[PDB]
RNA sequence: UGAUUGGUAUUGCAUGCCUGGUGACUUA
RNA sequence: AAAUAUGCAAUCAAUA
């Protein structure tokens, strides 16, 4: 249950830097352009996301896919 | 796009985009075929 | 052409080399899949058993290994009163390869460990009536 | 929020503390000896035909 | 007692390909031996192949084990030869 | 009729060096009242078409699906069979000839019905 | 022949795990020779193409690819080998029989 | 009205859209032969009543029932504009075989029907 | 609102709604589900199931001091009591018969009950 | 590019698995 | 007829 929970938690925690973070124009495209306001957004929310990325206790596989997790 | 589950691109898009498709299975045939040997690395005439 | 789709594999199946053919092989995949059968059907339970053989010290040994690598050990124990429950794994043996694919579920492991389960309803390699997988009956024969 | 900007795993403290865990967990183990075999407990995998023969 | 914990190589927590060029997990003396040997020579086995590391392997149980005779290789070559190939091949950090 | 009927021949066949039989387990609650084995025995009286093939099929399909085993025999008029398996599984096999078969199913019955095999 | 004795039923032997064959450790040992001296071959084969001299290369005899056959790999027998299957008659049996084709789709419901 | 038409489509898609989504449940829905059941989940009343009725879901499909009654008549009228798009106009001893005089009977494995002639012998 | 024809026809007929019997054969199905049948109790609020029972395999007796199940066999009249018989085996032998492979062997018995 | 715990010696009249030939497979 | 200069299989129009 406390592994389904901090999964909960992390899926959240996705959704809410996926809207404090936005990638204008799509991910594709801010890549494709290579601005460097769209490359420091994007590196922020992933490395928020890596530090926020749980340990589970029954699984050994650290997904960084909330759906998968 | 107004029908539900049909491709919401526009048709003359999609078939230009199938021509292309079918222009480039044609040519890569063409060199698979003419390029094909069942004994690799062999020239007629060539030391054997 | 009266029955098309009926023979829409034949021309494959007939007249087609195996190397132009775009059939995928399955042995050098079956060919670990089943020694990982074997691995983990010997190994698993012999781990559960080493496991709970103790099962008083292991929260003791798991704080000291705690201490001994991050320093902390206060991931697992907060407290005195909270229990850090113990699940059997073992050495992932079948060299699969990490790739892109986002939902692939053996690409994002770090540990080179898996979790093993005892439980399993439904046998996995389903023999034919009641012939039993090779390597199932240790015990020696006895004769009439 | 961000991780540690200067985290303190690659120093000398922290080296000196592992070890100190270390001696810690060799003393334990040398003082009990179900806690020795529970922890030194090895199982190598051998075929099943040899465990047959 | 109980063997040293691995050394994640990058993003890792865990790493048995140092493991099992230690000969740790399998255990393999002849491996530990094998790893020893090239470590002193001055090679990087961590470097090296599985291929090169069990013919290296081989080689050392077969001189302990019947003679500095063998082993034997055909066209002169020589075990001083592959070993100083091999050490310049991965030289050791 | 049953598939394990035998007679005796004049050679002799490999028998069980030891006898042990398993015990039955009485101490079942809501919480493990699933894992218990049973079997019946069913007859349908009707009408099928193919000579009983199309309901042939039907039924190895439901327990295919259902991990059943035993067997079953349909013919134009009649069906009979034997089945055994986890006792969800033998409920829904008896929905599923009461109610669930397309075709002409003028009676049903089933009979010797037992459950908590080892 | 309806046996006077019959004998227990015997658990088939492991999928994965051979008995030694001796035949099977020499085809291993000249597949890798082949795979170690595959390219000198080449060599030989274009000094000699560009000499323009057909002369022989008897180290191919030990360590040549037509030194390598087929062997079953569950068996060890080296007749009735299909690269498809890299097994012999009785080894596919046993491995269809068991069930591990079921994934990749052998369908035993089909005869032609 | 013009308007009326143009909307009377889109909500009678509406309504089959609500139909559909009653009726993919079970008829009994939420009941179970299982944790239904087995693991009921008073203090909790609020959130979760072991007690139903079945008045509800009986209603429910009874109000159903007719609405897809009249949706058939959809069915009815795709069939009626089907056979009219078929029409033509105005209007303008012994048994005979082929393929044997009657079926001939196989006593060995066909090699077509090997499914109903396995159990035959093969010579 | 006035019941259509073939509704009130099917109550006259029946004494309950087309969907009220196929309702309650869902449930009956849905109750009597795996090796025990549960129970309803009915109040303003609803119906719940809160005891379930086993279930009697049909045409079978519980017998005290076996703690079990025997089956009730055909032929026999039910109205005799078989716990106060007795049986006593007087002879079993092995006849024998022979058929196109060979011989095949059965048993025959003798048996006293009074 | 990840090798291995002898015998293709007798005994198919010790057997398992697998095949050949002949017989069968009827219900409500 | 200032159109053509004409033999057929065992795969592919969900694409030649």
């Amino acid at each position: 249950a406390e592994d389904l929970h901090k999964a909960e938690i992390y899926t959240q925690t996705t959704e809410k830097l996926e809207k404090q973070w936005p990638a204008a124009g799509g991910v594709a495209k801010g890549i494709q352009g290579d601005q460097f306001f769209d490359v420091m957004a994007a590196a922020v929310r992933e490395d928020l996301q890596d530090q926020s990325r749980p340990v589970l206790v029954n699984e050994l596989t650290d997904h960084e896919n909330p759906y998968c997790m | 796009t107004v029908l539900r589950g049909h491709c919401p691109t526009d048709k003359e898009f999609i078939r230009r985009a199938l021509e292309e498709e079918q222009a480039v299975e044609r040519i890569r045939k063409k060199l698979d075929k003419k390029q094909l040997q069942w004994f690799p690395g062999k020239t007629p005439w060539a030391p054997k | 052409m009266a029955f098309r789709y009926r023979r829409e594999g034949q021309f494959t199946k007939f007249r087609v080399h195996f190397d132009r053919s775009g059939f995928r092989p399955y042995i050098d995949e079956l060919k670990w899949e089943i020694m990982d059968w074997h691995y983990k059907r010997a190994m698993g339970p012999q781990m559960k058993k080493t496991l709970m053989s103790y099962q008083e010290g292991s929260e003791k040994l798991q704080y000291m290994h705690d201490l001994i690598a991050l320093g902390t050990a206060k991931a697992k124990f907060p407290h005195a009163t909270k229990r850090f429950f113990f699940v059997p794994a073992l050495p992932v043996t079948i060299p699969y390869r990490r790739s892109s694919n986002p939902f692939c579920l053996l690409s994002a492991n770090k540990t080179g460990w898996l979790q093993w389960s005892p439980k399993q309803r439904v046998p996995f390699p389903q023999p034919l009536g009641k012939r039993k997988v090779g390597g199932t009956d240790p015990q020696p024969p006895v004769f009439p | 929020g961000l991780g540690d900007r200067e985290p303190v795993q690659d120093t000398t403290a922290f080296r000196k503390k592992q070890e100190q865990s270390r001696r810690t967990l060799q003393a334990a183990l040398d003082h009990d000896e179900r806690l020795a075999r529970y922890h030194g407990a090895k199982h190598r995998f051998f075929d099943p035909l040899f465990r047959r023969r | 007692y109980g063997p040293e914990a691995p050394q994640p190589p990058a993003g890792l927590h865990w790493s048995w390909w140092e493991l099992y060029v230690k000969g740790v997990n399998p255990e393999y003396p002849p491996r530990q031996r094998m790893f020893a040997f090239l470590t002193a020579q001055g090679v990087d086995v961590l470097e090296m192949e599985i291929r090169e590391i069990e013919d290296v392997t081989r080689w050392l149980e077969m001189s302990n084990v019947y003679g500095e005779k063998f082993p034997r290789f055909p066209y002169d070559v020589t075990f001083q030869d592959k070993i100083e190939a091999l050490k310049e091949k991965y030289p050791l950090a | 009729f049953d598939t394990l009927n035998r007679s005796i021949t004049g050679f002799r066949k490999y028998k069980a060096p030891h006898t042990t039989a398993p015990r039955v387990v009485r101490d079942r609650d809501e919480t493990n009242f699933h894992e218990m084995l049973g079997k019946f025995r069913f007859d349908l009286q009707g009408s099928f078409k193919e000579n009983g093939d199309m309901l042939r099929d039907s039924l190895l399909q439901v327990g295919r699906d259902l991990f059943l085993v035993g067997w079953v025999k349909c013919r134009s008029r009649f069906a009979t069979g034997h089945i055994q398996g986890d006792v969800h599984a033998l409920s829904y096999m008896r929905r599923y000839l009461e109610k669930h078969v397309d075709e002409s199913v003028s009676s049903v019955r089933f009979y010797e019905e037992n459950f908590g095999m080892p | 022949m309806a046996a006077r004795n019959p004998g227990p039923v015997l658990n088939p032997p492991p999928i994965a795990f051979p008995s030694f064959n001796r035949r099977c450790q020499k085809d291993w040992l000249a597949r890798r020779a082949f795979a170690e001296n595959e390219v000198n071959g080449r060599i030989y084969k274009n000094v000699y193409q560009n000499l323009g001299f057909k002369g022989p290369i008897p180290i191919l005899n030990k360590v040549g690819q037509y030194r390598i056959r087929m062997r079953c790999i569950s068996g060890g027998y080296s007749r009735g080998i299909f690269r498809f299957t890299r097994m012999a008659r009785m080894g596919m049996l046993q491995l269809a029989r068991e069930g591990w084709l079921k994934k990749y789709g052998y369908r035993p419901g089909l005869f032609r | 009205p013009a308007e009326r038409l143009h909307s009377l489509f889109a909500r009678a898609d509406v309504l089959a859209h609500l139909l559909h989504s009653r009726l993919a449940l079970p008829l009994l829905y939420p009941l179970n032969s299982g944790g239904a059941l087995t693991n009921p989940l008073a203090a909790l009343n609020s959130i979760a009543t072991s007690r139903w009725k079945r008045e509800e879901v009986m209603s429910a499909l009874a109000t159903v029932t007719p609405l897809v009654l009249a949706a058939t008549s959809v069915s009815r009228f795709l069939k009626t504009a089907h056979a009219l798009s078929y029409f033509a106009g105005p209007a303008c001893l012994g048994r005979s075989r082929v393929h044997f005089l009657r079926p001939q009977l196989w006593r060995v494995l066909k090699p077509g029907e090997e499914r109903t002639t396995k159990h035959l012998k093969w010579r | 609102v006035a019941p259509s024809a073939s509704l009130r026809n099917f109550k006259a007929k029946f004494g309950r709604t087309p969907l009220e019997a196929l309702l309650d054969s869902e449930e009956k199905f849905l109750t009597s589900a795996g090796p025990v049948d549960w129970l309803k109790d009915e109040d303003e609020n609803g119906e719940a199931f809160v005891s379930w029972r086993w279930k009697r395999p049909a045409q079978t007796v519980y017998d005290a001091e076996k703690g079990m199940f025997v089956r009730e066999r055909e032929g026999v009249d039910p109205l005799i009591k078989l716990h106060e018989l007795r049986q006593t085996l007087l002879s079993v032998s092995r006849m024998m018969s022979m058929n196109k492979q060979g011989r095949v062997y059965y048993f025959r018995a003798i048996v006293a009950v009074g």
